[PDB]
């Protein structure tokens, strides 16, 4: 009974990276090894663990976060990163174990004239915890001088448009990003390897 | 939240929000020059509109963050960029005027034909039919012909475009409180706020003037050389105390003077430091030249050339299928989108030229993760040199011979030195008083110091007595031949390829002195030298985030442009040249004309 990571992977649209989805994976079997195998991933790196190693675990639940970034960005998925994504969108544990994976999506999430639909958040008044999300549309104020939800002077919509055109540069062009958290609780495994 | 803070955060904003807008503007430039059409026009008109639309909005927004409240330098230079209000200080109708004005001289000049008189209907574009007659004719009336015909027939064109383009640009420059277009230009070099290394508009000019006395000299030789060797060259046509006819110069406006070099070359039973034929029997192509040139860059630590470069850069002519400007032009598109638009051909001058441009790519992709306002060169003049400190290197005949264009025995003597340098001086040396006098005769009309009626009298007045060059044929007012030339018809400034040709050599200097180079200026080649390579690549990826004077301090030691690193490595030819000319008349007098 194998694990839908298809569904994650090969979803046709991805979330913008501010409104991350998490997909709960449980109660099937996941054969990491044909995954590390199963396309050409720009990136593929695991912190608590290798993926052989993971075909001899089990867990009771992984979890799939999946979004949309800039080249340039997929090194702020990692733990200890600073900047705008680790920042205020999406924040990895100092004590992360799990995988992080990343490919070009250049062709799928690219257009002539440029796709707009991706955003990040650009400003917020202090840093996420780690995978919180924050899916807020209030008005940053950029001083004392209230911006009463409009914006203006000193005041800035919050969230930005990623623009990628399929011309840009390798830094500027989207990436695919899959992060997999793996949660062992005082309850039955339902996620092994073979 | 300081004053600071906010500008800092505001920034932040107008980066994110330029970026595209930025880039969708540079594409449709992109379209343009390289698929002339009026679709194209409409396109390139629309995204420079949005584009200025924005900066406008954000100029009066940056405006309300008062500088005398900002210490961060960085910070304060950014808000610089955008104290004034650009483009759009113009009403939308003589915006709108402006850009067709703008638009039609550039597709006239890239685009304008001249047909022969026997054959009313073989026609001649200046790139590349003209071109070719004004680098490789020996015939006196061939090349009176088209540098006639194109002057004539499209240079009249430009004549009422150009004089409203002044009106217009002026009024521009009024707006943005500077005094005329030529006084908004020279702002390239101003700087302001940094004590010790400050520099106004105007010390540009004396800058100018006084360094181009030091250099008259070695001109006035090379002048009366050439001039000597012309007179077996064209026999009747050339007068032995008179200035040289301009047609005869070795290109359509004699901006250069290499095309001469088969003609004076000083020493010519000796291997050829003319390599265009080597590398036509090699079966050189334009990829070889590009790929050459990027094996030379690596060679010094810098980086390939991106996948995108190649992929999109046009770098051969596209054929009649398209209509493009062949001009070589180094693009920075933005989001790491880099490009060189040329129409290569298989030739020494293009084999530089490659290595040139490509130099200025390199500049752009190392300031590219600078902050977006300060993604520049250290000035116009900077941005222009980097390319042309490599092709000093890429040109000596050490370099040529390891990359297989001279026979692996060539034997370097006295006299394939002075072979050498007289040919490096036909290019470096020969555009000096090309490059002063036409910015002095743009600066003059911009301040409104010549009446238009007089317009192309001034200009060849400035000829006769600054560059020792006369017209082969009366110009009425209904010529502009200032505007047969790209720069001068594509509204680029001029003055950069002046202070650029003296930076150049104020670095060679400093590059070969990393490199560890043994003897003169002018037998280094920084091929292989990372410690060449990082000393550049560190002023490379400053931008504009310092001022001119101290980038150029920290790199050569010197807070201002100099002309005797130069005047140096031109000496050992500078003496020759005077002893050969101990028989011949030096200088010339402005009275003499080829017609009567
Ligand atoms: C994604 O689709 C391809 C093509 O059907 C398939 O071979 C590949 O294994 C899929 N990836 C995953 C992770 O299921
Ligand atoms: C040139 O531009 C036109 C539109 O003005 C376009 O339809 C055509 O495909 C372009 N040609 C090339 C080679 O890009
Ligand atoms: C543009 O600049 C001028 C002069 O600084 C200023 O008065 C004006 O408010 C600015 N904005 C607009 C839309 O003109
Ligand atoms: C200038 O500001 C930048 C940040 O914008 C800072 O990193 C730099 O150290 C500052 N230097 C000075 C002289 O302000
Ligand atoms: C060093 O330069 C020589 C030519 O001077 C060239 O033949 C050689 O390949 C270069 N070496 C390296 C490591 O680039």
């Amino acid at each position: 009974n194998l694990c839908p990571f298809g569904e994650v992977f090969n979803a046709t649209r991805f979330a913008s990276v501010y409104a991350w989805n998490r997909k709960r994976i449980s109660n099937c079997v996941a054969d990491y090894s044909v995954l590390y195998n199963s396309a050409s991933f720009s990136t593929f790196k695991c912190y608590g663990v290798s993926p052989t190693k993971l075909n001899d675990l089990c867990f009771t639940n992984v979890y799939a976060d999946s979004f949309v970034i800039r080249g340039d960005e997929v090194r702020q998925i990692a733990p200890g990163q600073t900047g705008k994504i680790a920042d205020y969108n999406y924040k990895l544990p100092d004590d992360f174990t799990g995988c992080v994976i990343a490919w070009n999506s250049n062709n799928l999430d690219s257009k002539v004239g440029g796709n707009y639909n991706y955003l990040y958040r650009l400003f917020r008044k202090s840093n996420l915890k780690p995978f919180e999300r924050d899916i807020s549309t209030e008005i940053y104020q950029a001083g004392s001088t209230p911006c009463n939800g409009v914006e203006g002077f000193n005041c800035y919509f919050p969230l930005q448009s990623y623009g990628f055109q399929p011309t840009n540069g390798v830094g500027y062009q989207p990436y695919r990003v899959v992060v997999l958290s793996f949660e062992l609780l005082h309850a039955p495994a339902t996620v092994c390897g073979p | 939240w300081t004053i600071e803070e906010q500008a800092k955060t505001f920034l932040d904003k107008f980066n994110h929000e330029a970026e595209d807008l930025f880039y969708q503007s540079s594409l449709a430039s992109w379209n343009y020059n390289t698929n002339i059409t009026e679709e194209n026009v409409q396109n390139m008109n629309n995204a420079g509109d949005k584009w200025s639309a924005f900066l406008k909005e954000q100029s009066t927004l940056a405006q309300m963050y008062p500088l005398q409240e900002i210490q961060n330098l960085t910070v304060k230079l950014q808000l610089q960029a955008l104290q004034q209000n650009g483009s759009s200080v113009l009403s939308e109708d003589k915006s709108k005027r402006l850009n067709t004005i703008l638009n039609t001289m550039s597709t006239i000049y890239s685009t304008g034909k001249v047909c022969n008189p026997d054959n009313p209907q073989e026609c001649l574009l200046l790139e590349p039919g003209l071109n070719e007659i004004m680098a490789n004719s020996l015939d006196y009336n061939e090349r009176l012909w088209a540098w006639e015909s194109w002057r004539s027939e499209v240079g009249k064109q430009l004549r009422p475009l150009y004089e409203e383009y002044v009106v217009l640009k002026n009024e521009m420059a009024r707006a943005n409180h500077y005094e005329d277009y030529g006084d908004y230009w020279r702002g390239d070099y101003e700087v302001n706020g940094v004590d010790g290394y400050d520099y106004s508009r105007g010390q540009l000019i004396e800058d100018v003037e006084h360094t181009f006395e030091e250099i008259k000299p070695l001109y006035e030789h090379l002048h009366a050389y050439v001039r000597a060797k012309l007179m077996n060259a064209y026999p009747s046509y050339i007068s032995p105390i008179g200035c040289l006819p301009a047609h005869l110069l070795g290109d359509m406006w004699g901006r250069f003077w290499t095309n001469l070099y088969s003609l004076t070359v000083p020493f010519g039973q000796k291997p050829n430091i003319d390599v265009t034929d080597a590398m036509v029997d090699q079966a050189w192509d334009a990829q070889r030249i590009f790929k050459e040139a990027e094996k030379f860059f690596v060679s010094v630590g810098l980086p390939n050339m991106t996948q995108g470069f190649w992929e999109y850069s046009m770098l051969t002519d596209p054929g009649n299928v398209q209509k493009a400007v062949c001009h070589p032009t180094a693009w920075d598109l933005g989001k790491g989108d880099f490009r060189i638009l040329m129409c290569t051909k298989v030739t020494m001058d293009d084999f530089l030229t490659a290595h040139h441009e490509m130099g200025h790519i390199q500049y752009d992709m190392a300031y590219a993760a600078q902050p977006f306002l300060l993604r520049n060169g250290a000035n116009e003049g900077f941005h222009e040199a980097v390319g042309e400190i490599m092709s000093l290197s890429a040109a000596t005949p050490k370099h040529l011979k390891s990359i297989g264009l001279l026979s692996p025995d060539f034997q370097e003597d006295n006299e394939t030195e002075i072979n050498f340098l007289l040919k490096q001086a036909l290019t470096i040396v020969g555009t000096l008083p090309f490059t002063y006098m036409l910015e002095k005769w743009r600066w003059m009309v911009f301040k409104g110091e010549i009446p238009k009626d007089q317009w192309m009298k001034k200009w060849w007045e400035m000829k006769r007595e600054i560059v020792g060059v006369v017209e082969p044929v009366p110009h009425d007012e209904t010529y502009c031949d200032p505007a047969s030339l790209f720069h001068v018809s594509n509204d680029y400034s001029f003055i950069r390829y002046y202070t650029r040709t003296l930076y150049q050599f104020q670095f060679q200097e400093a590059l070969c002195q990393a490199a560890k180079h043994e003897g003169p200026l002018h037998k280094c080649d920084i091929s292989n030298s990372t410690e060449a390579g990082q000393k550049l690549f560190n002023m490379l990826r400053l931008g504009k985030s310092e001022p001119w004077t101290l980038a150029l301090e920290n790199v050569v030691g010197a807070k201002n442009m100099n002309v005797r690193p130069l005047l140096n490595y031109f000496e050992p030819l500078f003496t020759w040249l005077k002893d050969q000319n101990k028989n011949s008349f030096v200088g010339w007098s402005t009275d003499w004309s080829p017609y009567a």
